[PDB]
């Protein structure tokens, strides 16, 4: 049978059951990933945490009412997307911010970036969080500057909030699988904890509708 | 990495005592450990067990029912509280610790004992030679031989070879009979098959005297035997 | 300009070159030895215990301990003759998508999307396994990396460079440059004297350990190489790639040898390896089961399948009793 | 539910006393069951025109039970 | 003036029950035993639903089982002495419990995972699915235990020939039928009603695109429960009640309450059958899973 | 320019191998793969009797 066999197997007995406490408590996390095109707003957004040697990933940590966040910045991969980004498959959200005050055509290259991602073949079923950051200077610009140089075929007024709205809806109908997963889009106040309820809510309605599928229901 | 014993003395018989060994400088949830008995001028003789986690215990067949082995891991100790105290109790207590993976080297480390005065095993493993007169210049051949066939249907054969040099205690030298403990110098070597095992020292120094006992860890009784003696 | 002709003058003198050389083929010489029988494999066992996608394993070089990372951030050493875990190590960072398993058996090494190669010491007086060192210097993701001698490792990382490291200092001893591309794989020769590379440029190079000297180029696939191997005689390698092709080349012929591909295979391949004597190629692939191939007759010779994910690790023992894969459902198969 | 299949009481009400003699084509006497608990007397008509039952109150009945009770086990 | 003969209940009886419980036999075993297949093969990583839905499959599977022994009884007669009349009677009352505690278990559980959705989430207990079901079970062999003791194979002298009943006196049969039906009938349905309109409250309240199948489903589920099971303990309770309460006694009530006794009971047992398709097979997760295994392998 | 200096550099060096036919090399790797036959216990399985995973 087993001589000191029997003292291998009860130290394997005892890695699996450490092993399956420590699935189980990091099952208990909330994992979002934050993507943006060249530093368009991700500072002012990690600015609301509350917890050069490592230049791969950043992690970010925090907790909201007793849910612990974990978030994770790649901005510093440089790497081709698409042979990393099958890592990040069960993410519960895709954190995704957009500089709205835009002026080289970068608005084009956010687009592009949302499209590849949103209709990426690993993200299905995974939900995102729009953040529109920098809405003053959008304010400012629209003041001095129409929408219609970015976007030609822009039919309505200089008014702020209807062409803010136009952007919204605009990169909203991007979305290929309108019924497959929804998009949560916000506009970034300087209120500190506006941004992080709003995330605390689309992750509320992101795990609800996961348990709808989970539990038998849909 | 060290343990330290505590709580020896001198006990009326019938009485009770509870000694301690604390572990510093290793993992001690991750090892098994052994309280070891070695009785005045006599070998060694295993006493407890217990396992990593508590998970199991053992007990000699002559200490079964008034001893009790038990671990405390967050303060890192070890107890072993014993009971109605006989005259045959009097000897030298040590805490070894012993890991068990595949691999591994159980009984590496010992403590250094504490000493405990009393007032007024189906494998047999026998040592024939008991002392070797020997120089400094030549290779000595100690023998031990089973009562069962050590060798195991997987392969293994669960003899280990022990030193112990006089006034400390005695140190892990072979493994399962071929294997060399860690820090342990390439002139030792050990052989055999499956009843009958050999130790071989190629060229000794002055370092090289003492008694070296042989253990068996294929039932768990863990008997080890008279020792064999070199001095000068 | 005036160096874009020489280049393109120099490439068409290599081809000819090698062109010049083909005067048979491998398929119509080996056209008259016996194929070998379907090869159906049992399996042994079944490695349970991580809860995430593992991305990567490595046999020990007495073929029955092997380590395998997952994605949940955990190192598992696994004695496969029993099952036990002998070791579980947490990593610092649960982004690691590669491992490996020293020559010796005291260390092992781990990398990923954090740009640092770490390096664990097994055998340790404290009785647990504890880092030991923490390689830095790639600006890119780790995607392989292969124990040399115990005190020297070489990696590969997305920054379109691999590097030849010193453990004790902790230092580049060596940096290979001229891929184009992230290099997705490495595989060392038998004797640790050359290596070979291949690259999401399409491409395979050759380099020399010493002297940092790329010595040839390999080309002929159509997309991104994401495996390779050496040939057990050290003179050619096999790669896997995404156009659901494998393609042997052989080192001193300096080009092509044959190529293994089937009409109903359309996804990519995810590792590569050979048999102990280099007659059997085994190929993993994201129809979620393996493949192996006749080395001499490219026709597929048998099937492993099991797995309910893509096969995304693969390797076979130094003495070929068994052949361990492991896929993203987070399970180990041991076959034979 | 198979189980709870149980004899309902036969006879409803008690025995009638309209008894007319040389009717003796079928008469059953059988004892209180576990679900009905009482002995109960059926006895035919001519021609199967009708079986009407006898209460235990009258005397022939007391008769006929004690005799079958006694005789027929 | 007759003895109110029951004949017609027994003709018809003997008419219908046995084609109807060969039926439902046939389609109990298909359904159930291909919902435990699939869940059984991948039995890792199952959602604590989809544990709750392997219960239920194996107690409608070991009551449709059963099920031919009483068609054989209601063919012709009870051959099988008293031992397998004890067996099966406690196996059928096991199962029924079993299903309705575990429709109750699987109503509080979706409850959990929906209005409760991030405590749950980050407060979970790892081990309540499996002392849920145990609990169950427990409980139902319990309930099942007067069954499973007072049981024999008696030949009633009223009837005309021999069959699986109790031995305790009517007001233990009038105890038990009230059990049954509280048991049965009352408290699951309670727990399903609230628990159910707790989560449509919170299914209208949020926005989406599978909301609306999700009520739907809700919806059907609770109609479909009642409506399968509630008819069968009006008949029990109108057949108490006339037992002590309403006399009305006469021949036609007696005919009207056995025929739709058995009726009801057909309909009973149509539910334990259906079960799986509305618990099972309108999942999405549990096609996919059951394409894995049937088309891959 | 100096990465077009570099890589004609590369292509110089690279351009001095001496080669082999390919008719030799195939018949070296069949010589390799048959002088190995026998000692590869996935081509050939072994009897369970010596065989460590069951
Ligand atoms: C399931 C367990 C844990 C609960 C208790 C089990 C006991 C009460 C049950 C289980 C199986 C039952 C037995 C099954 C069948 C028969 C044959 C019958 O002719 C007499 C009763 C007898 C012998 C039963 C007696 C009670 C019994 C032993
Ligand atoms: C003889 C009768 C009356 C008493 C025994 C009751 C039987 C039918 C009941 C009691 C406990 C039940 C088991 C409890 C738990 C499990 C494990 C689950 O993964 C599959 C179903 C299974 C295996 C159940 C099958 C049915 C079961 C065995």
């Amino acid at each position: 049978l087993s001589a000191e066999d029997k003292a291998a197997v009860e130290r394997s007995k005892m890695i699996d059951r450490n092993l399956r406490e420590d699935g189980e408590k990091a099952a208990r996390e909330v994992k979002l990933l934050l993507l943006g095109a060249g530093e368009s707003g991700k500072s002012t957004i990690v600015k609301q945490m509350k917890i050069v040697k490592t230049t791969g990933i950043v992690e970010t940590h925090f907790t909201f009412k007793d849910l612990h966040f974990k978030m994770f910045d790649v901005g510093a991969q440089r790497s081709e997307r698409k042979k990393w980004i099958h890592c990040f498959e069960g993410v519960t959200a895709i954190i995704f911010c957009v500089a709205l005050s835009d002026e080289m055509n970068r608005m084009h290259e956010s687009m592009k970036l949302f499209d590849s991602i949103c209709n990426n073949k690993w993200f299905t079923d995974t939900s995102i969080i729009l953040f529109l950051n920098k809405k003053d200077l959008f304010e400012e610009k629209i003041k001095k500057s129409p929408l219609t140089i970015c976007y030609p075929e822009y039919a309505g007024s200089n008014t702020y909030e209807e062409a803010a709205a136009y952007i919204q809806c605009q990169f909203e109908d991007l979305n290929k699988r309108k019924d497959t997963k929804e998009i949560y889009t916000h506009f970034t106040c300087s209120t500190d904890t506006k941004n992080v309820q709003f995330v605390f809510d689309a992750v509320t309605d992101v795990i609800i509708k996961n348990n709808l599928k989970d539990c038998g229901l849909f | 990495v060290q343990l330290v014993e505590s709580g020896g003395g001198l006990v009326q018989p019938g009485g009770s005592r509870k000694l301690s060994c604390s572990a510093s400088g290793f993992a001690f949830s991750s090892f098994g450990m052994h309280w070891v008995r070695q009785a005045p001028e006599k070998g060694l003789e295993w006493v407890a067990y217990i396992s990593s986690g508590s998970g199991t215990i053992y007990y000699a067949d002559t200490v079964k029912g008034r001893f009790t082995i038990s671990r405390d891991d967050p303060k890192n100790t070890l107890f072993l509280q014993m009971t109605s105290l006989r005259s045959e109790d009097t000897a030298m207590y040590y805490c070894v610790r012993s890991i068990y993976y595949y691999g591994s080297s159980p009984f590496d480390f010992w403590g250094q004992g504490t000493t405990l005065t009393v007032s007024s095993s189906d494998i047999v493993m026998t040592q024939a030679t008991s002392s070797v007169p020997v120089t400094p210049g030549e290779s000595v051949s100690i023998s031990c031989r089973s009562s069962k066939s050590l060798l195991h249907s997987n392969g293994n054969t669960y003899l280990y070879w022990f030193l112990q040099r006089p006034g400390q205690s005695p140190q892990l030298l072979i493994y399962r009979m071929s294997n060399l403990a860690s820090g342990v110098p390439d002139r030792f070597s050990g052989s055999g098959s499956g009843t009958a095992f050999t130790l071989t020292i190629s060229r000794l120094e002055a370092e090289d005297v003492g008694v070296y006992y042989c253990m068996q860890h294929l039932e768990y009784p863990l008997t080890f035997g008279a020792g064999t003696k070199l001095e000068l | 300009d005036q160096l874009r002709q020489e280049a393109e003058q120099l490439k068409n003198q290599i081809r000819d070159a090698r062109k010049a050389c083909a005067d048979a083929t491998l398929s119509q010489i080996t056209n008259n030895i016996d194929p070998v029988g379907r090869i159906q494999m049992r399996t042994r066992r079944t490695l349970r215990g991580h809860l995430a996608k593992i991305y990567a394993m490595h046999w020990g070089t007495d073929s029955r301990l092997l380590v395998s990372a997952s994605q949940d951030g955990k190192l598992i050493i696994w004695d496969s003759y029993t099952t036990n875990k002998v070791h579980a190590i947490p990593l610092r960072s649960s982004w690691v998508m590669t491992c490996a398993y020293a020559p010796s058996g005291n260390y092992v090494a781990c990398g990923g999307l954090d740009n640092i190669c770490s390096i664990y010491n097994l055998k340790t007086r404290e009785g647990n396994v504890r880092v030991s060192r923490e390689l830095a210097g790639h600006t890119g993701y780790l995607s392989c990396c292969r124990f040399l001698d115990d005190n020297q490792i070489v990696t590969s990382s997305g920054d379109t460079t691999c590097a030849l490291w010193d453990i004790e200092t902790g230092q580049q001893t060596t940096t290979f440059t001229g891929h184009t591309g992230d290099v997705m794989s490495l595989s060392l020769a038998p004797d640790t004297r050359l290596f070979v590379s291949g690259a999401c440029d399409a491409s395979a190079k050759l380099w020399d350990v010493r002297e940092g000297m790329c010595r040839q180029t390999f080309t002929g696939h159509e997309s991104d190489i994401n495996a390779i191997c050496f040939f057990p005689n050290g003179n050619a390698f096999a790669t896997g790639s995404d156009d659901a092709t494998c393609r042997l080349f052989d080192l001193r012929a300096d080009q092509e040898l044959m190529t293994y591909s089937h009409d109903n295979i359309i996804c990519g391949i995810t590792s590569v390896s050979f048999s102990k004597s280099g007659r059997l190629l085994l190929a993993g692939y994201d129809d979620f089961n393996c493949n192996v191939w006749d080395a001499l007759k490219a026709d597929r010779a048998g099937v492993l399948a099991g797995h309910d994910n893509r096969v995304s690790c693969l390797g076979v023992t130094d003495d070929g009793m068994a052949v361990a894969t492991g896929s993203w459902d987070s399970f180990l198969k041991i076959w034979n | 539910f198979p189980m709870f299949k149980r004899g309902r009481c036969l006879c409803i009400g008690p025995g009638v006393k309209a008894v007319k003699v040389a009717d003796i084509e079928k008469a059953s006497i059988m004892y209180p069951s576990n679900n009905c608990d009482k002995i109960e007397v059926i006895i035919t008509l001519k021609e199967n025109k009708g079986q009407r039952c006898l209460n235990p109150k009258s005397k022939q009945a007391r008769l006929i039970i004690k005799k079958v009770e006694r005789k027929n086990f | 003036s007759p003895p109110c003969p029951q004949d017609f209940s027994l003709n018809f009886d003997r008419a219908f029950l046995p084609a109807l419980y060969s039926l439902l036999f046939l389609l109990g075993l298909l359904g159930n035993g291909a919902v435990a297949a699939v869940l059984l093969s991948r039995r890792t990583a199952l959602s604590s639903t989809d544990t709750f839905l392997l219960h239920l499959a194996v107690a409608d599977t070991l009551l449709v089982l059963t099920l031919p022994l009483w068609a054989v009884d209601a063919a012709v007669q009870w051959v099988f002495g008293s031992g397998l009349c004890k067996v099966a009677g406690a196996l059928f009352n096991i199962n029924f419990y079993a299903g309705a505690l575990l429709l109750a278990c699987i109503s509080f559980d979706r409850y959990l995972n929906i209005v409760h959705a991030t405590q749950l989430y980050r407060r979970g207990p790892p081990a309540r699915v499996t002392l849920t079901c145990l609990a169950v079970w427990g409980l139902c062999l319990l309930f099942a235990l007067p069954d499973f003791i007072f049981l024999s194979a008696h030949h009633d002298e009223r009837l005309n020939a021999t069959h699986c009943q109790y031995n305790f006196p009517q007001v233990g049969r009038t105890a038990l039928r009230v059990l049954q039906l509280v048991a049965g009938f009352l408290l699951p349905l309670l727990v399903m009603a609230y628990c159910y309109a707790h989560i449509l409250a919170v299914l209208l309240v949020s926005r989406g695109q599978r909301r609306l199948r999700a009520m739907r489903l809700v919806v059907v589920v609770v109609v479909a429960f009642a409506l399968c099971w509630t008819p069968y303990h009006l008949v029990v309770l109108v057949d108490i009640l006339m037992d002590l309460g309403a006399l009305a006694r006469n021949c036609g009530r007696e005919s009207r309450v056995d025929v739709a006794k058995s009726v009801t009971s057909g309909l009973g047992y149509m539910h334990c059958c259906l079960n799986p398709l509305l618990y099972a097979f309108v999942g999405v997760k549990f096609r996919e899973r059951m394409w894995m295994l049937l088309l891959r392998l | 320019i100096a990465q077009a200096r570099k890589l004609v550099e590369q292509l110089k060096m690279e351009a001095n191998i001496d080669r082999i036919k390919v008719s030799k090399a195939a018949a070296d790797l069949m010589a390799y793969c048959e002088a190995h036959a026998k000692e590869d216990p996935l081509l050939t399985p072994v009897p369970a009797s010596e065989n460590p995973f069951r």
